[PDB]
RNA sequence: CGUCAAAGCACUUUGCAAAAGCUAACGUAUCUGUUUCUUGCCUUUUACCAGAAACAGCCGUUUGUAAGGUGUGCUAAUUUGACUGUAUAGUUUUUGUAAUCU
């Protein structure tokens, strides 16, 4: 809560001391909680969600090393096509006990 | 502002973006036996969510991690 | 190559962001919906599986199940308020229930047309007087109707019987033509221009 | 004094109605060199 | 160094992100609006309280503009509409319809002429009473910001392409473009004299262009770094000082950037919790206005 | 008709009217009609030249009236709205 | 819902499709009585599966094969033989194969997000391709 | 006779319906009555 | 005839079949174009005479013109409080972490 | 019915706010509780008896407004509001007793 708006060039803000050497790596960091520094941030939901999904995808790709994919518009349909091909057919409703019994979203693989 | 729980990054997952819930007064500290809020998060996909086990008064007197009960220095 | 693909992708990303921020039906990026009704078999199965709560499979729900005792009298009032009237064999009620199966509030108010209600009950008056005159041997129901240690009645075999018939005057075909088709309904004129709506 | 006493009074009075207050809060979080290792990247948590 | 009671005044209100906040040309009022579909009118001097709320808009106030008369308010809505709000009485004067998507920016004229762009890849000129677009310009890609010269023949439109196009309303000859940007242009602003054009782009570079019929090529005067854009693709504004010697911009790193228009950064003052959407300067004194997506706006020096 | 209503309002007062001849009439209006036929009393006729004559009872046909000078205090008379079917401006309480 | 022998006879096309609706009710009773082998929420999935199947049968009768008149279809929706809101969702783009209405509502989730079955599988990792906890759905996405 | 006092509309069931713990459906009245009787019996038994 | 309504309470000069001109404030008109003028002055031939409240015949009227324009927000929820800017130690976009 | 204007409209879910101003049914219906008094029955408390005053609670109602849902539309449907709303060359105004000069 600095109260005086001030030009930039004097923002280096030095501590101006002999740099106490007794401190160890735990206290070199400024923190509120014991573990670290935490502060509020007004992130809209969509950006957080999309970049979080991106990070999770990267983690899975690193773990499984299966990262050989691209991204596009018709590419989206093309990737859906192979997975849909591996899926078995959804049955027809009004057929209930086997031999084409309807299973829609519950169709297995 | 009762902002955040002290949790080590070993059990906070290797993802830089996590989602976690808090329910005030939902538990008693396992040392203080004082009311305390739980924080539940997912360390990684394919794992049961973790949760804090002690209040913030503890893990301050003990310099420890509220979830995995390990000291934050050693 | 180059410019057309780069600009199409850039516009795609920009317009996706715009859809997220200012979607047609989105509040904060998610599509708004309404809390819908579950099939009645859901609650039927919940109540059958819970049973007498004598299983460890549900021992996590006992605290809430017992905490609903505070709201039980409200459920009693809402249930008694919607008792079926003599002229109707059965009444379907919009109900509100805990997912635990702990409590079950009949979420309705018995809203009626006042002249219609008075007419129906006057009809009941005449029919009951006629039957008490004509029966010549009236066997009153015994109380309590069910024996003390009897298990509670299973709904499974209550839904298979024909619901018998109720007290209904034989309305004349031409004298009572205006009120023939809806006199003994529950919500009489819901779909006609005589009532604003449901 | 009015503000302080009013705050205490409101807290006391609050102790049957169902509470309805749900809204996400985002926290930008900075790890601090716990067990040596290599610190960690900055994190934001919902 | 002004008539403000306190040098810094944090302003609370709104229930969602605030997207725009512009000073009255007289310098005594200013209005703000955002995702809560409400516009609030403020008092620059005095108690700094609300005297009016502009209710009725059925969408987010993407942008709004003050009138020279300082009595009517034009608002840009995400619901594909442009409403004219009578500031003194707070009643809906007219609702200009005709776009086919979210209308991103808005600008007014020195004469009763309105201009706007929307995601339907079009720009429309509106008379204050005709209730219909007098002129329509159709582009390939969605447009994001406009600025009209107060002389009254040139409009600058900026969109996905990354090249500012200068359109002459009467001539319909468009063969002059201010190239130089390489990403989406969030905002444009014209100088008080109408001689220079200020642009912000999502390639993180704020550039300044000259609006003159003749140029010595490389119309690019100078470029500015530091003001950066986040991943939310927000439309961050740029501002012109009253004396037109300081240029300002907002950034998604919660910092307000003020320059001297000569290439040296002057103010980098922080203070916001989220992305800083809009920024403006008072026309009389040395105040600065901040507008951020953290439900708050700040008054300046 | 609001003008005819004001003329009826005038009844009982002293109104001056001049006819297509140019002569002005100073007397008390006692009757009026929708056609603006007028009845007057104690009239002082000022001819076009300026000669002053006097009449007692007249029935001026309305088609030959140029204008009338109504007494000033009638400027506050109420102008009621007239619906389609109504032929007289009166306070209304029904639909319109 | 339930109909007596003295009730107003249903429209003409009812008797051809009565037996299959009775069979739907039969399996609903069987699912109600069958107990065990699941968590507190897992045992309640076949209910939603069968409800979706029955409503989809009626929707198929009307909108794709035109085997029933509109009067009978409106009657069926009125007598709760089919879910009106679920059919309304099926009739609009993006929700052609919606499993149930609990996997679309965002107020029933922890983080205000729709269910996992709604995400297209091309954008989903191989590990997190599981059965939905609400109803056992295995992918509602219209693409899949 | 007291002239009714002004107050904003509040109702327990709407507040309960807002939560995720309560769902809604349409059942026969007798089934609902049997359910209420059974639930009250179970609550009293658990309290005993 | 909606334009005829717009001249009420205005000041009008009416040139007449006789050749005179009346100037005054319009109070009410008629389907036969009977005009009611308040505080009316007579322009003979120009000599000024105060006339007062005047009802014109429809036939008498030739043309008319106007000489003068017709005679003649609740609250908000925001609240201001002084505050200072708090410098954060981070330099990163809100989206990026 | 007609003209003009703006609002998609009908049904419906939820949130927020308000509901006597000029003596008058928010509810043509009707319960409970607390405090302070006066009573009844009374061995002491709860539970009680029945009248008053001052307060509260619960079951409901109406309106405004905000965001949604369903069914139908925007290649029109409906609603709300406003309106100095109608014919007519044959004497009482608008299909000319005018021009001529003075
Ligand atoms: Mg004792
Ligand atoms: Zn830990
Ligand atoms: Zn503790
Ligand atoms: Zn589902
Ligand atoms: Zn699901
Ligand atoms: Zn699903």
């Amino acid at each position: 809560e600095l109260a005086r708006n001030v030009p930039v060039n004097e923002m280096v803000q030095p501590a101006l001391g002999p740099a106490n050497p007794f401190v160890t790596k735990e206290q070199d960091s400024i923190k509120n909680s014991i573990t670290g520094y935490a502060e509020r941030e007004y992130v809209p939901n969509f950006v957080f969600n999309q970049e979080y999904y991106a990070n999770t995808h990267a983690i899975y790709g690193k773990r499984n090393f299966d990262d050989n994919e691209a991204t596009t518009s018709t590419d989206l349909k093309r990737k859906s096509q192979k997975i849909k091909e591996r899926r078995e057919d959804p049955g027809d409703p009004s057929i209930l006990e086997g031999d084409g019994a309807y299973k829609g979203p519950w169709a297995g693989y | 502002d009762v902002e955040f729980p002290s949790i080590c990054e070993r059990c906070l997952g290797d993802n830089s973006y996590v989602r976690m819930t808090k329910e005030p007064l939902g538990q008693e500290c396992k040392i203080c036996s004082k009311p305390c809020t739980i924080f539940r998060w997912i360390k990684e996909r394919g794992q049961k969510p973790g949760k804090t086990q002690i209040c913030v008064g503890c893990a301050r007197y003990k310099n420890c991690c509220q979830s995995c009960m390990l000291d934050l220095q050693f | 190559g180059n410019l057309e693909k780069q600009l199409n992708e850039r516009a795609r990303k920009w317009r996706a962001s715009q859809k997220s921020k200012f979607g047609v039906k989105r509040k904060q990026g998610y599509v708004q919906t309404e809390k819908a009704d579950l099939p009645p078999e859901h609650l039927r199965k919940i109540m059958k599986d819970r049973g007498d709560m004598s299983s460890r499979k549900f021992r996590a729900d006992k605290r809430s199940y017992l905490g609903a005792l505070k709201y039980l009298p409200h459920a009693v009032l809402k249930l008694l308020e919607n008792m079926p009237m003599p002229w109707e064999e059965y009444r379907e009620v919009k109900v509100l229930y805990h997912v635990t199966g702990a409590i079950t509030f009949v979420n309705e108010s018995p809203r009626v047309i006042e002249p219609h209600f008075i007419a129906q009950w006057g009809t009941m008056w005449m029919m009951m007087r006629r039957e008490k005159r004509d029966r010549k041997n009236f066997k009153r129901l015994r109380f309590p109707p069910f024996d003390d240690e009897e298990p509670p009645f299973s709904i499974d075999q209550l839904l298979d019987l024909e619901p018998l018939e109720a007290i209904r005057m034989d309305l004349d075909e031409e004298d009572d033509a205006p009120v023939m088709d809806w006199f003994y309904e529950n919500k009489a004129l819901e779909d006609t221009p005589h009532v604003n709506g449901p | 004094t009015k503000l302080a006493l009013q705050k205490i009074l409101s807290k006391q009075i609050a102790q049957a109605v169902v509470q309805q207050r749900d809204d996400p809060v985002y926290i930008r979080y900075t790890p601090s060199n716990q067990m040596g290792q290599a610190l960690s990247k900055q994190r934001i948590i919902k | 160094t002004s008539d403000l009671n306190v040098p810094n005044l944090q302003m609370f209100g709104h229930t969602a992100e605030v997207l725009v906040a512009r000073f009255d040309p007289s310098g005594s009022y200013f209005a703000s609006g955002g995702m809560d579909r409400q516009i609030l009118l403020w008092n620059v001097f005095g108690d700094v309280k609300n005297y009016g709320v502009l209710n009725g808009c059925k969408g987010a106030i993407t942008d709004l503009q003050w009138s020279r008369d300082s009595r009517v308010v034009y608002c840009s809505s995400s619901d594909t509409h442009l409403m004219s709000w009578d500031a003194v009485s707070g009643q809906k004067i007219r609702k200009h319809k005709g776009h086919a998507g979210v209308v991103n920016a808005l600008d007014v004229l020195k004469v009763e002429l309105l201009t706007s762009v929307s995601d339907d890849c079009t720009m429309k000129v509106w008379d204050s009473r005709s209730k219909d677009c007098i002129k329509t310009i159709e582009e390939k890609y969605p447009l994001t910001a406009v600025a009209i010269a107060q002389q009254g023949t040139q409009v600058f439109i900026g969109g996905i392409d990354g090249a500012i196009k200068i359109w002459d309303l009467r001539n319909n000859h468009c063969s002059h473009v201010l190239k130089g940007h390489k990403d989406i242009i969030t905002s444009l602003a014209i100088s008080k004299d109408g001689s220079s054009l200020l642009s912000n782009s999502m390639d993180n570079t704020v550039r300044i262009f000259d609006v003159k019929p003749f140029a010595s090529a490389q119309r690019q005067l100078q470029i500015f770094e530091g003001a950066i854009h986040g991943q939310e693709h927000n439309l961050l504004g740029v501002a012109w000082s009253r004396n037109s010697r300081f240029v300002g911009a907002g950034s998604s790193d919660k910092n307000v950037y003020v320059w001297s228009a000569t290439g040296d950064l002057r103010y980098v003052l922080p203070g916001h919790e989220g992305s800083v959407n809009h920024v403006d300067f008072h026309p009389h004194q040395d105040i600065i206005l901040s507008c951020s997506s953290d439900r708050t706006i700040f008054l300046g020096e | 008709s609001l003008c005819i209503k004001l003329l009826h309002e005038t009844q009982g007062h002293i109104v001056t009217m001049e006819l297509e001849n140019g002569s002005t009439y100073r007397g008390k209006l006692i009757e009026a009609e929708d056609n603006m036929n007028c009845q007057m009393r104690d009239i002082s006729v000022t001819a076009r030249d300026g000669r002053v004559s006097h009449l007692d009872q007249v029935y001026i046909r309305g088609s030959h009236i140029r204008f009338l000078i109504v007494p000033d205090m009638l400027r506050n008379a109420p102008m009621f709205k007239v619906g389609p079917g109504r032929s007289v401006p009166l306070p209304t309480r029904g639909r319109r | 819902r339930l109909r007596t022998s003295r009730t107003k006879r249903p429209p003409d096309g009812f008797d051809e499709i009565e037996p299959t609706l009775i069979e739907f009710q039969d399996r609903m009773r069987q699912i109600e009585n069958t107990m065990g082998k699941g968590t507190k929420t897992e045992m309640l999935a076949p209910i939603f599966q069968l409800h979706h199947q029955r409503s989809r049968y009626i929707y198929d009768l009307y909108y794709k094969r035109e085997a029933i008149s509109t009067e009978l279809y409106n009657w069926l929706l009125k007598q709760n033989y089919a879910d009106g809101n679920l059919i309304a969702k099926w009739k609009k783009p993006g929700y052609e194969k919606l499993c149930c209405l609990r996997c679309i509502q965002t107020a029933e989730s922890k983080f205000g997000s729709t269910c996992i079955c709604r995400v297209p599988k091309s954008k989903l990792d191989k590990d997190q391709r599981v059965r939905c906890t609400h109803c056992g759905c295995n992918g509602c996405a219209s693409c899949d | 006779m007291a002239h009714p006092k002004s107050h904003t509309n509040r109702s327990l069931l709407r507040q309960l319906k807002n939560t995720k713990f309560f769902q809604s459906t349409s059942i026969d009245w007798v089934e609902a009555g049997l359910q209420v009787c059974r639930q009250g019996y179970n609550m009293l038994q658990l309290l005993i | 005839t909606t334009k005829m309504v717009s001249l009420l309470n205005h000041s009008l000069n009416v040139t007449t079949k006789d050749g005179r001109t009346f100037v005054g404030q319009l109070l009410a008109f008629d389907g036969f174009m009977n005009l009611v003028l308040s505080d009316c002055q007579e322009y003979r031939h120009e000599e000024k005479r105060m006339l007062g409240l005047v009802i014109l015949r429809g036939e008498f009227i030739v043309s008319l013109s106007v000489q003068g324009p017709p005679p003649m927000l609740l609250s908000g929820p925001g609240v201001a409080r002084p505050a200072g800017r708090g410098i954060p130690l981070g330099q990163a976009p809100v989206g990026l972490a």
